[PDB]
RNA sequence: AGGAGGUGAGGUUUU
RNA sequence: CGCUUACCACUUUGUGAUUCAUGACUGGGGUGAAGUCGUAACAAGGUAACCGUAGGGGAACCUGCGGUUGGAUCACCUCCU
RNA sequence: CGUAAAGCGCACGCAGGCGGUUUGUUAAGUCAGAUGUGAAAUCCCCGGGCUCAACCUGGGAACUGCAUCUGAUACUGGCAAGCUUGAGUCUCGUAGAGGGGGGUAGAAUUCCAGGUGUAGCGGUGAAAUGCGUAGAGAUCUGGAGGAAUACCGGUGGCGAAGGCGGCCCCCUGGACGAAGACUGACGCUCAGGUGCGAAAGCGUGGGGAGCAAACAGGAUUAGAUACCCUGGUAGUCCACGCCGUAAACGAUGUCGACUUGGAGGUUGUGCCCUUGAGGCGUGGCUUCCGGAGCUAACGCGUUAAGUCGACCGCCUGGGGAGUA
RNA sequence: UAGCUAGUAGGUGGGGUAACGGCUCACCUAGGCGACGAUCCCUAGCUGGUCUGAGAGGAUGACCAGCCACACUGGAACUGA
RNA sequence: GGGAGAAGGCACGCUGAUAUGUAGGUGAGGUCCCUCGCGGAUGGAGCUGAAAUCAGUCGAAGAUACCAGCUGGCUGCAACU
């Protein structure tokens, strides 16, 4: 992902720019580069050792929205309505 | 991944033992400090000690005698995937009471010889013989 | 002592 | 008391599932007496064996593709260093 | 559960199983006591009576259990607040046949059109079929098209596995290395489930240079539907799908912590007059030999088949059969 | 044996039993059980106990005692505490 | 996709009540504003009108007349229209 994007995203989701590990971060970095990827995969369809990374990318950010969900619920719905996510 | 620091520190100490080994350094915790004072206590081991503030550094010193080691049999009982706990009145006896059996009681952690005294049971977290 | 090139009935059973 | 209604039993019809017994004939397996054909495998088993797969062929089996070593050391000549 | 039978071909992952560290509280599991009950008969202990015994009988213990109450709080678990050592994210770079798509270059085989030129060519253990005076085979030029990229290339590298090699472009995944910044267990495994998955095989539409099952001929042989030779179809190749099988092997499931070593290889980094390829230290992956230890032995041996925890899968005599 | 159940799960209101209860009826909700094995098939009375086994365990439930079902087979109701 | 209208089985008349003709459909007069007319919200007058349940009733027979698939199983051939 380009650092433009990254620094952007950080400035977004985080609070000092800085951070850049929060779960909300993170989670919005994996989304950014799932939908980037999705053109990618929509032309290259032989593409599973490239998948298996967009696979292991979708796995954690389920996870961190399952943690972030049990911890801190409005985040958590603040989060997918933004990044409009569905579950 | 580590789900039993308790047996970690069994297997470090019977590994220094087997290689002999003066020195044995781990991370610290509350129920191992308690383990080490009895141990300290039985005599199967010379000191224990803990260093740092925030991130505690457990050493134990090994006693070696006529060469060979001390501790010959040390094994976990009570494992995560499978919990012990008996009463008083069917407690264990290592090596007909020439070993110990640890036990943590509802008022601390003690050998079997001292829980039956007590009068009281509870978990039966290592045998030391 | 190191590296490189090949190289043997073409077949012929059972007890 | 009688009649009728409601419930239901014995019983009857139709189409199904499951199980048992048997069935002309047929496929495969097992046990038998030193029966017929060949010798595929055990040594390098005399075409190095083996699995997967497809074809062929009286039979073991053969071949094509990939894979495995759970195969033998192979032995002395020439050239350079 | 490496070689006797036993690790799914490999990964993702729901339920589920387990879970780093500190404090406070609840007291469910667990621990102590008490109450009720756990029929009697039966077992056992101490006795008693049939001339002893069998037999009967008195009392007790026991019936490992369950329910309630009174409490204890070391461990697990429920709740709250926390921590960075696990895990994860970002800044800076490194190597790599990592994956997909699109182009390009050369060597070589084959064929075609020609030029020089004549009696053989090719092949086998030896021959033959076969190709040749209709000019083959040899040598030169031009052209056509397919597939794979000689050396470098190395028990070298990458990928979860299967597996990936000319050069260039686009997209993209992963790993690692020194410094820093941040969340604070977000962690491991996984029945079912999903995805990938050598080669061979199937369908559709192409292409087809070489090789080659099937097939034909010539040889060997008692016979040869094989081993050898001459040709050669499907196939091998491309695009989209299907099958999901291998000695899919490290015959060794995944993750984590610890335990003497020596030779290297590859890929980074930190210093010292780098004072020329030098010396020291720190990481990752990987090859070999071997110590304790383990193993029936062979052998494994800091990358374990050693010392331990969590989870999943599998085996219980050989055939029948991984078959009906 | 991977899907079962429409009086089926529940609710409201009558009826009914010595008594609570879909036990039954009228209506309204589409629920309920089930991978911790619903449903279906086969076998089998259960327990205190008995045999073996040092022990956890395995087999079994004849005679003694307690509980349940039945009286040729399939259903029915009266009297009666 | 089918087989399949598979096979096989139950109700069908009339009266009254539910409902002095229900659910539904059509839809006036009279009400508000209104670009103001072949207009819309409100409204139900009137008309039409199934199907369903309960109870009763008549006949041997209620799809009562005409109209209005017989069905299953095995098998050869052709794919079928
Ligand atoms: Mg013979
Ligand atoms: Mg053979
Ligand atoms: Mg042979
Ligand atoms: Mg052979
Ligand atoms: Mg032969
Ligand atoms: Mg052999
Ligand atoms: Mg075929
Ligand atoms: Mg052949
Ligand atoms: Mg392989
Ligand atoms: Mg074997
Ligand atoms: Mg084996
Ligand atoms: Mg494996
Ligand atoms: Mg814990
Ligand atoms: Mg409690
Ligand atoms: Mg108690
Ligand atoms: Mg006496
Ligand atoms: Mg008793
Ligand atoms: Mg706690
Ligand atoms: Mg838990
Ligand atoms: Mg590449
Ligand atoms: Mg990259
Ligand atoms: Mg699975
Ligand atoms: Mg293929
Ligand atoms: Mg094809
Ligand atoms: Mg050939
Ligand atoms: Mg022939
Ligand atoms: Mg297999
Ligand atoms: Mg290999
Ligand atoms: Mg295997
Ligand atoms: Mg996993
Ligand atoms: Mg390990
Ligand atoms: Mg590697
Ligand atoms: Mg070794
Ligand atoms: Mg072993
Ligand atoms: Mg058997
Ligand atoms: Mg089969
Ligand atoms: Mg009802
Ligand atoms: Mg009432
Ligand atoms: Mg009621
Ligand atoms: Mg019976
Ligand atoms: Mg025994
Ligand atoms: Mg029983
Ligand atoms: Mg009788
Ligand atoms: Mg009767
Ligand atoms: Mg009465
Ligand atoms: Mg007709
Ligand atoms: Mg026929
Ligand atoms: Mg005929
Ligand atoms: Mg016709
Ligand atoms: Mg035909």
């Amino acid at each position: 992902l380009s650092t433009e994007a990254t620094a952007k995203i950080v400035s977004e989701f985080g609070r000092d720019a800085n951070d850049t590990g929060s779960t909300e971060v993170q989670v919005a970095l994996l989304t950014a580069q799932i939908n980037h990827l999705q053109g990618h995969f929509a032309e290259h369809k032989k593409d599973h050792h490239s998948r298996r990374g967009l696979l292991r990318m979708v796995s954690q950010r389920r996870k961190l929205l399952d943690y972030l969900k049990r911890k801190d619920v409005a985040r958590y719905t603040q989060l997918i309505e933004r990044l409009g996510l569905r579950r | 991944s580590m789900q039993d620091p308790i047996a970690d520190m069994l297997t470090r100490i019977r590994n220094g033992q087997a290689a002999n080994k003066a020195a044995v350094t781990m991370p610290s915790s509350k129920l191992k400090v308690a383990i080490a004072n009895v141990l300290k206590e039985e005599g199967f081991i010379e000191d224990f000690k803990v260093e740092g503030d925030t991130k505690p550094e457990l050493e134990l010193t090994l006693k070696y005698f006529q060469g060979k080691a001390v501790v010959e049999s040390i094994q976990r009982v009570s494992r995560p995937g499978l919990r012990i706990y008996k009463r008083k009145d069917e407690l264990p006896k290592v090596m007909a009471g020439l070993g110990i059996a640890v036990v943590s009681t509802s008022k601390g952690v003690m050998t079997d010889r001292a829980a039956r005294q007590a009068g009281l049971g509870g978990e039966i977290i290592c045998y030391v013989a």
